């Protein structure tokens, strides 16, 4: 899972 | 109706990770927000026709700061509001909002905290949860670290997420170990603690003063989420939470007739009452928020969408989704924050835009 794109 | 009425960005470009209006605020005074971003945090006042005023920064000394939460109390001697921030260097600042000094600040996390609480009915008790892997509780009256939940049986990775309950007697908290997990603090231990944490003075004694190390949660479960669980709430003896599966489940422990008081730290099984369902929000660190009566739901995903959830329906699977778009906003909100009365909307993005939504 990332923390943003 | 929710009508987008104005919009600003920041000059930093940084994401804004959070906001939240003050809700202890005096009557006839303007309503008031902090952002929180880049290595500072920001207030401004709302005004009619849309206007977003901009009030004054404070923006910490350390350029590799970055504040990811706040949270606003007032002291409990004088009635004025304060303001606690916090994100990646693990400190604790209690600022006032007025001149946005620093009045003092609190260190002791391993590393980056990642949310802020306070206690629903004692302003001085500040809840921080950490990526590393425990809660903290603080009096910010006597200066003192009440407890740490942690330790093995605690999370196994960051915290991400806590809220105290309606009465502040228990805690659940959630995180990157894919469980969330309750924590009472209406223990006769847990109450002796607080009241001896209000005793201390440094000044008039040679001890210093003892945390409670707290190192078994009251209830544990990792049957909500596939993933990281990066926001929860209470609703009544209810849960809310979300991990970045797009969706926010509506849960309690234990089977279905079981009272909350009554779950021991054996139990096995989780209660799904609902499940609301939504697109494009699979980055984690995505904050949903409720009104002060939890009558609605609020939350941004990736791509700029709000969605609103009407909460005031006899089971929480009736909830009456609706939601709100603008073709300029288009970057990831990552919390949203209603006015008191509810008739405002504030929504901050990844490209450090501020997004008014009025009724």
């Amino acid at each position: 899972a990332r923390k943003s794109t | 109706s929710f009508k987008c009425v104005n919009s600003l960005k920041e000059d930093h470009n940084q994401p804004l990770f959070g906001v939240q209006f003050n809700w202890h605020s005096k009557e006839g005074d303007p309503l008031v927000f902090a952002t929180v971003g880049s290595n500072r945090v920001t207030l401004y006042e709302c005004h009619s026709q849309g206007e977003i005023r901009l009030l004054q920064s404070y923006v910490d000394a350390d350029a590799d700061e970055n504040f990811y939460t706040c949270a606003w109390t007032y002291d409990s001697n004088t009635s004025h509001p304060l303001l606690a921030v916090a994100g990646s260097r693990g400190i604790i600042r209690i600022i006032n909002p007025i001149t946005m000094q620093c009045i003092k600040h609190y260190v002791g996390h391993g590393n980056a905290i990642n949310e802020l609480k306070f206690h629903p009915r004692d302003p001085n008790l500040l809840l921080s949860v950490s990526k590393d892997h425990a809660l903290r509780l603080w009096n910010i009256q006597t200066d003192t670290l009440v407890a740490i939940f942690g330790g093995v049986e605690g999370h196994r990775d960051e915290v991400l997420s806590a809220d105290y309950d309606l009465l502040g007697e228990k805690i659940m908290s959630c995180g990157m170990d894919h469980s969330l997990k309750l924590w009472r603090i209406n223990s006769k231990r847990m109450m002796n603690a607080i009241k001896e944490s209000y005793d201390y003075n440094p000044n008039k004694t040679n001890r210093p003063f003892i945390s409670q190390k707290i190192h078994f949660p009251d209830f544990s479960t990792r049957d909500i989420h596939r993933n990281y669980v990066d926001c929860v709430r209470w609703l009544g003896d209810l849960i809310l939470s979300k991990s970045c599966e797009n969706a926010i489940v509506c849960w309690k422990p234990g089977k279905m007739e079981d009272d909350i008081d009554k779950i021991k730290p054996s139990e096995s099984n989780v209660t799904i009452l609902g499940r609301f369902d939504y697109s494009q929000c699979d980055i984690w660190y995505m904050r949903f928020s409720t009104d002060f009566w939890q009558k609605m739901l609020a939350l941004g995903n990736q791509v700029g969408k709000l969605y609103v959830w009407d909460l005031e329906v006899e089971d929480p699977h009736k909830a009456k989704c609706t939601t709100l778009t603008h073709h300029k906003c288009g970057a990831a909100i990552r919390q949203t924050s209603f006015s008191r009365d509810s008739s405002i909307l504030i929504a901050v993005c990844d490209d450090a835009s501020i997004w008014r939504w009025d009724r």
